[PDB]
C-alpha cells in the first residue's frame, strides 16, 4: 500500500542488502517482479549466446547473481527473523523461483555453448579458474536433468519441487519443535546443581514469560531446549529425573503430532531414489558423489578407518565413566543411560583436570574473544578488521558488521555476525552464508571487482543483565571455525564469481577452513590474548591454561564415534535403505548404531527428525564431508607445527601460504591440488589422529 | 550454507 512495486527494497540496486526494511509484504511482489525480469534477461541471453565470457559467462552471472543475492537475503531473514507471514510468502513464491532455476539450470542454448568452449582447440589456453568453471556448468545441468526427455524431464521436474517444499517444511518444524517446549520449575531442590549462568538464564527466560519476580537465587525458572539451556541442565542436573525428562524432550522433537518430521524424512528419501534412478545412478549417495572429492567406496573407507582408531577409546571412555559414577556412590552407575553420560563426563572432567566450565567463562567474554581472533587473523594473514557499524543495515540490534582491510588500509570485505541464541525466531547451530561473491562482472562502473561479503551466525548464550556474553570453550571454537567460512568467501583472490570464495568447492573440502580455524583456540599466544577477566582484566592463570591443554583429547573417542555414527547412517540411508518397505529409518539407525556406538539409542530415539544437516542442508550423503575435510585441516594446521609454532617469523610465512592457496583460490582449482600447493604433497590422516591421542 |  501507499509505495510504488517500482520503489519494493528487494527490487533495488544495493551495496548492502536491505535488511532493515524488508518484510513478508515486499516477498509476493518483490521475487514475482524479479522472476519476470529475470525470464526476459534469460530469453536475451539465448537469443544472443555465443561461446565467449561477453556472450556467455558475464550475461549468465548477472542472471544468477541476482536471483542468489535477493533469495539469499530473504531466507536469511526467514533463518534469523522467522514470522508466520514469511513463511506464507515464501512458501507462495518458492515454486515459482523453483520453476525458473529449473528453466535456467535446463537451458539449451546455455549448455550447448558451454559445450562448445570445452570443445575449443585452445581448451588448454583457458585459465584454470575458467576452466573449472565450464567443467561445473556442464556437470551441473546434467545433474539438473537437462539430458532427460520431456516426459522423464517432467517427473524430473516434479520432484525437486517437492524436494524444496519438504525441507522447507523440515526446517520449521525443528524450529517450532525447540520453541514449544517450557519446563517451570517452582521447587528450588529440583534445579539442585545448576550453575549461577545457568540460574539466570532460566530466570532471565522465566521474566519474558510473565514471571517479573524471578530472580536467578530464588525465582522461578523456565527451561528450554536450545543449547544454551539444554546443555547445562544434561550436564549440571543432579535431579536425575530432570535429566531423563529433558533427554527424552530433546530427542523426540519434531517427531509426533503436527510437527512430525517422520514422514517428511520418508518421502525426501523416496523422491532423492526416484531421482537418482532417472539419472541413471542406483541410489542417492552416488548423485551426491558426482560433486565431490570422494566416492562413496571412499568415503566409507574413510569412517571405517576413523571408527576403527576410535572403538577403544569410546570403550575405555565409557568404562571411565562408569569406574568415576561408581567411586562417587552413584547408584545409576551399575545401569549407565544415556541421560547420564553428559553428567558423569562433566564430574570426570572437573575431577580429573580440575577445570570447572563456570569458573572460565569469565575469562570468554566475545569482545575479547572477537579482539583475539582479529589480531590472529591479521598475524596469519595479513587483514585488519575493524568495528564499520551503521555501514550496512541489519536486521537485530545485536548484529556486527566489520569492514577487513588489507596492509594498505583498502576494504577487501565485510561481514555481519549475528552471535546469540533466539529460539523464538531463529534457526539453531552455527553457520556461514554468503552475502555477495567477489565478482568482476557486479562491480561499480570505475571499480575491478564487487567486494565480498559474508554472514556468521552463532547460537551462543546470550548476555546476562547488563555483562557482555560469556562464554565456553565450545562456544569460542564455534565462532572461530565460522569464522574460518567467512575467511575463504572474503579473502578469495578470484574475481570469476562463479568459482570465487567457496563457490564451487567441492562440498567434502569446504569445512577445511572451519576445522581449520578451530586449532588455534590451543595455541597459546592466541588463548592468552583472549582470556582476559571481563571486569578485572587479568589474564587467565598459566596452569589454568595447562589443564585446557590437558583436557584436549579427553573422550576424544566417543566425539570421533558420535561424527562417525552421524556420517554412517547418512550413507546408510542413502545408499542400502529403500523407502517403503518394512524397515523403517530408525531401524536404520539401530543397525548402524551397532558398530558406531558402545551402547544402543533408546528405542524412542528420534535424533533423524532434528538431523537439518542431511534433510534440510547440503550434507545429504555428504555429512562425512566433516571429517573428510578435518584430515585436510589437521594436517594442513600440521605444517605449521613443522614450521615451527613458537617462531613468528615461521607463523605468518605459512599463514601467508595458506591465505594465498586455500583462502584465495575459492572453486577456481581442484581442492586437492590446492592442498598440495600449500601442503607439498597429498593429505595424511596421521595429524588427524595425532591431535586427539587416537594414533 | 556452510554449518558447523
Ligand atoms: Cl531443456
Ligand atoms: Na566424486
Ligand atoms: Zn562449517
Amino acid at each position: 500500500s501507499d509505495e510504488t512495486l517500482s520503489s519494493n527494497p528487494l527490487l533495488q540496486d544495493f551495496d548492502f542488502p536491505p535488511f532493515d526494511s524488508v518484510d513478508a509484504s515486499h516477498v509476493r511482489p518483490g521475487i514475482r517482479a524479479l522472476l519476470q525480469h529475470l525470464e526476459a534477461e534469460l530469453e536475451e541471453l539465448e537469443k544472443s549466446v555465443e561461446p565467449t565470457w561477453p556472450k556467455l559467462v558475464e550475461p549468465l552471472e548477472k542472471i544468477v547473481d541476482r536471483l542468489t543475492v535477493v533469495w539469499g537475503m530473504i531466507n536469511h531473514l526467514k533463518a534469523v527473523k522467522d514470522t508466520p507471514e514469511l513463511r506464507a510468502a515464501i512458501e507462495d513464491v518458492q515454486p515459482e523461483k523453483v520453476k525458473f532455476q529449473l528453466r535456467l539450470g535446463q537451458s539449451k542454448p546455455i549448455y550447448n555453448a558451454f559445450k562448445a568452449i570445452r570443445e575449443s582447440p585452445d581448451w588448454s589456453s583457458l585459465s584454470e579458474a575458467r576452466q573449472r568453471l565450464v567443467e561445473a556448468q556442464i556437470k551441473e545441468a546434467v545433474l539438473i536433468g537437462i539430458a532427460l526427455d520431456d516426459e522423464k524431464r517432467e517427473e524430473f521436474n516434479k520432484i525437486e519441487q517437492e524436494l524444496e517444499k519438504l525441507s522447507h517444511k523440515f526446517s520449521e518444524n525443528v524450529l517450532d519443535a525447540t520453541k514449544k517446549f517450557e519446563k517451570l520449575i517452582t521447587d528450588k531442590k529440583e534445579i539442585e546443581g545448576l550453575p549461577p549462568s545457568a540460574l539466570g538464564l532460566f530466570a532471565q527466560a522465566a521474566v519474558s514469560k510473565g514471571h517479573e519476580n524471578a530472580t536467578a537465587e530464588n525465582g522461578p525458572w523456565i527451561i528450554t531446549l536450545d543449547a544454551p539451556s539444554y546443555l547445562p541442565v544434561m550436564q549440571h542436573a543432579k535431579n536425575r529425573a530432570l535429566r531423563e525428562e529433558v533427554y527424552r524432550a530433546y530427542l523426540s522433537r519434531a517427531s509426533s503430532g503436527d510437527l512430525d518430521n517422520t514422514a517428511i524424512i520418508d518421502q525426501i528419501l523416496k523422491l532423492r531414489l526416484e531421482k537418482a534412478k532417472l539419472l541413471g545412478y542406483n541410489n542417492y549417495a552416488e548423485v551426491s558423489m558426482a560433486m565431490k572429492m570422494a566416492t562413496v567406496e571412499k568415503a566409507a573407507e574413510l569412517l571405517e578407518k576413523l571408527r576403527s582408531a576410535s572403538w577403544d577409546a569410546a570403550v575405555q571412555d565409557m568404562e571411565d565413566l562408569k569406574s568415576f559414577a561408581k567411586n562417587q556412590g552413584a547408584a545409576e552407575s551399575d545401569s549407565m543411560t544415556h541421560w547420564d553420560t553428559t553428567f558423569w563426563s562433566e564430574r570426570l572432567r572437573e575431577s580429573k583436570y580440575d577445570i570447572n566450565e563456570e569458573e572460565l567463562r569469565p575469562y570468554f567474554s566475545l569482545p575479547k574473544v572477537m579482539d583475539g581472533l582479529f589480531s590472529l587473523a591479521k598475524t596469519l594473514f595479513g587483514i585488519d578488521i575493524e568495528p564499520a557499524d551503521g555501514l550496512a543495515p541489519v536486521w537485530n540490534n545485536d548484529v556486527r558488521f566489520y569492514r577487513v582491510k588489507d596492509s594498505s588500509g583498502n576494504p577487501i570485505a565485510y561481514f555481519y555476525f549475528d552471535p546469540y541464541s533466539r529460539p523464538s525466531e531463529k534457526r539453531g547451530g552455527a553457520w556461514m552464508d554468503e552475502v555477495v561473491s567477489r565478482s568482476r562482472v557486479m562491480a561499480q562502473k570505475g571499480s575491478s571487482v564487487r567486494l565480498p561479503v559474508a554472514h556468521m551466525v552463532c547460537n551462543q548464550t546470550p548476555p546476562v543483565g547488563d555483562k557482555p556474553s560469556l562464554m565456553t570453550f565450545r562456544e569460542v571454537e564455534t565462532v572461530f571455525h565460522q569464522f574460518g567460512h567467512a575467511l575463504q568467501h572474503m579473502l578469495t583472490k578470484q574475481d570469476e564469481g562463479l568459482v570465487a570464495g567457496i563457490r564451487n568447492i567441492e562440498w567434502d573440502a569446504v569445512e577445511l577452513p572451519s576445522q581449520f580455524m578451530e586449532n588455534w583456540c590451543y595455541h597459546r599466544d592466541t588463548l592468552m590474548s583472549i582470556a582476559k577477566h571481563y571486569e578485572t582484566g587479568e589474564t587467565l592463570p598459566e596452569e589454568v591454561y595447562k589443564k585446557l591443554l590437558a583436557a584436549r583429547t579427553f573422550r576424544a573417542g566417543s566425539f570421533s564415534l558420535r561424527q562417525l555414527k552421524f556420517a554412517s547412517v547418512d550413507l546408510e540411508l542413502h545408499t542400502k535403505y529403500v523407502p517403503g518397505g518394512p524397515e523403517s529409518i530408525y531401524d536404520v539407525d539401530q543397525r548402524v548404531s551397532v558398530k558406531t556406538q558402545v551402547i544402543p539409542p533408546l528405542p524412542e530415539d528420534r535424533f533423524l527428525c532434528s538431523f537439518s544437516h542431511i534433510f534440510a542442508g547440503g550434507y545429504a550423503a555428504g555429512y562425512y564431508s566433516y571429517k573428510w575435510a578435518e584430515v585436510l585441516s589437521a594436517d594442513a594446521f600440521s605444517a605449521f607445527e613443522d614450521a615451527g609454532l613458537d617462531d613468528i617469523k615461521a607463523v605468518k610465512e605459512t599463514g601467508q601460504r595458506f591465505r594465498n592457496t586455500i583462502l584465495a583460490l575459492g572453486g577456481g582449482k581442484a581442492p586437492l591440488k590446492v592442498f598440495v600447493e600449500f601442503r607439498g604433497r597429498e593429505p595424511s590422516p596421521e595429524p588427524l589422529l595425532r591431535h586427539n591421542g587416537l594414533l | 550454507a556452510a554449518a558447523a
